[PDB]
RNA sequence: CUUUAAAUCCUUUAACGAGGAUCCAUUGGAGGGCAAGUCUGGUGCCAGCAGCCGCGGUAAUUCCAGCUCCAAUAGCGUAUA
């Protein structure tokens, strides 16, 4: 509904391996692998898929854990990409809902 | 009882001793394995150096994470995992600092929704966490 | 916002009010005397459910 | 090897239930009516009454015409009639068990000063005793928990070194008198 | 607000021919009007609610909850009773439990511990009552001991007039209804026990139904 | 002054020594177990509380602060045999 951007302690990541036990692996836009955690509103109200644009929170004393906040589906994700936040090597690969 | 003879005392004593050893609390309280596996070594409190901070998660009923530190003791060399109790008291602790850990409430048992943690932090840098949390004393600079 | 699991967030963003300067409270024998008086000789015969000491319904 | 005693004991027993209702009600009633300070005093009186009752019970489980029973039972009975909680018409071993906490708390020095007729209230009686105003047989008492005897009840009066029983006045009388002398001079 | 007795016992009590419920207990007649006892025992019959326990029944459209009330009744110098009633509402269940408790009260007897001086204060012997898995034992105590019990049998023993008792319970005492019914059956057994205080040959006096039948045939059909 | 090898401590005793008698009593709680607010403001499954049931999802009786109340009282709470 609204375009909210990243802040201090938050960034964007791409889901690489979709696991169980309410956690997943996401590749952050800084160049490090992290074990993210599914938020309490993100278990069943929304469904997180692979290769999607998500909001990932930083951890200030350990640097191998994270947690996920939001999810951008198609148009706000491509509008955020048009603004410029990521290295251009990463590929969207047309992330949206299929038919 | 079953033996009701006038000269039946050795059998009753041996049966009571065998059924006493065949128990739970007497079994942990009389072997050396249950006290040897204890990282405190039969002690109420222990000291050690904090290496790192870990955010351990809660159980399935409730959704939060628990701020925790990992302690390597000096009396035996074992590595334990102790919870920082109050709100915002993790910021009073940094790496390579000594703390005084204690039990967490149920005598070597995970209490509440925190899995795999049986200890808590009482004092940090030779001053209590309650005095720092209530704003009575200050960390020595 | 900042981060989700910030250490000491709520106590850090809590509003700060000050204590109110009040009269001191009696302690010792006179505290028990006041409690006995207020609980046993200032009571009126009532019916139903007895009201609590802190009832503010 | 030092020459000490190392002999001491507790004078009270805490109750089993920490948060009850009716027990706290009669404890508060006893404290407010007898002007006590805390629950430790009424628990102490309850403990010594329980010890006396326990001794009376274990002597009452015994048989008659036993000389040690007759001896220390008569010792207990003469102690209980000389302390003021028993009468001569009830000099029997079973009548010890019919005693109450009111009988032990009525021989306290505070309520004896209050009922003797020289104190306004029982808290005023405790203040009067604590500030060294009375004496019991040519000897002042600084404490309210002085359990009097039957033969020493008629000797309680004001102390000689007190402004109430005739003596030197206190400090606010002398200070106000000196202020009046300064204002008049 | 008037008394219209449907039984000849209630009419006979209302006609001032029965002095007290002593002979009613002696002849072991069932009491089916709860206000006969309320006439005999009036303002000296206090009560309070032990526990309101909700029970539910599963249907197609959810659960139909119902409230069950436990109340203790009795004068502090003798008789004591207990009643159980369940209904839809709380107040209706409580008033039905009050009527059912006052309908069925039993007399208790008191004895001595050793010497027979003064008034009786304790349970005369060792009685036991059992219902469900709960066992309640009543043991005599010396004078001035008090009631050493759980709070529910303690309040039942104080409302029954017994001043001194030692107790020992076994079973699932967390269920209040079974515990209360067990101590009620324990204290109700004080007259079914035979003691050598009463071994003389009793005389069978005439029943009120035989004694006042000429009054009854005139007062009712 | 007494005590004491000589002192100190206690007791005795003259001169001073309290009105909000500022000469100012704390420790744990307030859903049940278990005595005691369906109070107010803030965060909003976050922070955290919770020995056990469980409490927090943008109207919290349980979190964080103020008021009020409750248990013991120069004492109270916590961890281990």
């Amino acid at each position: 509904r609204e375009l909210v951007f990243k802040e201090d302690g938050q960034e964007y990541a791409q889901v690489i391996k979709m696991l169980g036990n309410g956690r997943l692996e996401a590749m952050c836009f800084d160049g490090v692998k992290r074990l993210c955690h599914i938020r309490g509103k993100l278990r069943k109200k929304v469904w997180i898929n692979t290769s999607d644009i998500i909001l990932v929170g930083l951890r200030d004393y350990q640097d191998n854990k994270a947690d996920v906040i939001l999810k951008y589906n198609a148009d706000e994700a491509r509008s955020l990409k048009a603004y410029g936040e990521l290295p251009e090597h990463a590929k969207i690969n047309e992330t949206d809902t299929f038919g | 009882g079953k033996c009701r003879g006038l000269r039946t005392a050795r059998k009753l004593r041996s049966h009571r001793r065998d059924q006493k050893w065949h128990d739970k609390q007497y079994k942990k309280a009389h072997l050396g394995t249950a006290l040897k596996a204890n990282p405190f070594g039969g002690a109420s409190h222990a000291k050690g150096i904090v290496l790192e901070k870990v955010g351990v998660e809660a159980k399935q009923p409730n959704s939060a994470i628990r701020k925790c530190v990992r302690v390597q003791l000096i009396k035996n060399g074992k590595k334990i995992t102790a919870f920082v109790p109050n709100d915002g008291c993790l910021n009073f602790i940094e790496e390579n600092d000594e703390v005084l850990v204690a039990g967490f409430g149920r005598k070597g048992h995970a209490v509440g929704d925190i899995p795999g943690v049986r200890f808590k932090v009482v004092k940090v840098a030779n001053v209590s966490l309650l005095a720092l949390y209530k704003g009575k004393k200050e960390r020595p600079r | 916002h900042g981060s989700l699991a910030r250490v000491g967030k709520v106590r850090g963003q809590t509003l700060k009010v000050a204590k109110q300067e009040k009269k001191k409270k009696r302690t010792g024998r006179a505290k028990r005397r006041m409690q006995y008086n207020r609980r046993f000789v200032n009571v009126v015969p009532t019916f139903g459910k007895k009201k609590g000491p802190n009832a503010n319904s | 090897p030092v020459a000490r005693s190392w002999v001491c004991r507790k004078t009270y027993v805490t109750p089993r239930r920490p948060f009850e209702k009716s027990r706290l009600d009669q404890e508060l009633k006893l404290i407010g009516e007898y002007g006590l300070r805390n629950k430790r005093e009424v628990w102490r009186v309850k403990f010594t009454l329980a010890k006396i009752r326990k001794a009376a019970r274990e002597l009452l489980t015994l048989d008659e015409k036993d000389p040690r029973r007759l001896f220390e039972g008569n010792a207990l009975l003469r102690r209980l009639v000389r302390i003021g909680v028993l009468d001569e018409g009830k000099m029997k071993l079973d009548y010890i068990l019919g005693l109450k906490i009111e009988d032990f708390l009525e021989r306290r020095l505070q309520t004896q000063v209050f009922k003797l007729g020289l104190a306004k209230s029982i808290h005023h009686a405790r203040v009067l005793i604590r500030q060294r105003h009375i004496r019991v047989r040519k000897q002042v008492v600084n404490i309210p928990s002085f359990i009097v005897r039957l033969d020493s009840q008629k000797h309680i009066d004001f102390s000689l070194r007190s402004p109430y029983g005739g003596g030197r006045p206190g400090r606010v009388k002398r200070k106000n008198a000196k202020k009046g002398q300064g204002g008049a001079g | 607000k008037e008394w219209l007795p449907v039984t000849k016992l209630g009419r006979l009590v209302k006609d001032m021919k029965i002095k007290s419920l002593e002979e009613i207990y002696l002849f072991s007649l069932p009491i089916k009007e709860s206000e006969i006892i309320d006439f005999f025992l009036g303002a000296s019959l206090k009560d309070e609610v032990l526990k309101i326990m909700p029970v539910q029944k599963q249907t197609r459209a959810g659960q139909r909850t119902r409230f069950k009330a436990f109340v203790a009744i009795g004068d502090y110098n003798g008789h004591v009773g207990l009643g159980v009633k369940c209904s839809k509402e709380v107040a209706t269940a409580i008033r039905g439990a009050i009527i059912l408790a006052k309908l069925s009260i039993v007399p208790v007897r008191r004895g001595y511990w050793g010497n027979k001086i003064g008034k009786p204060h304790t349970v005369p012997c060792k009685v036991t009552g059992r219902c469900g898995s709960v066992l309640v034992r009543l043991i005599p105590a010396p004078r001035g001991t008090g009631i050493v019990s759980a709070p529910v049998p303690k309040k039942l023993l104080m409302m029954a007039g017994i001043d001194d008792c030692y107790t020992s319970a076994r079973g699932c005492t967390a269920t209040l209804g079974n515990f209360a019914k067990a101590t009620f059956d324990a204290i109700s057994k004080t007259y079914s026990y035979l003691t050598p205080d009463l071994w003389k040959e009793t005389v069978f006096t005439k029943s009120p139904y035989q004694e006042f039948t000429d009054h009854l045939v005139k007062t009712h059909t």
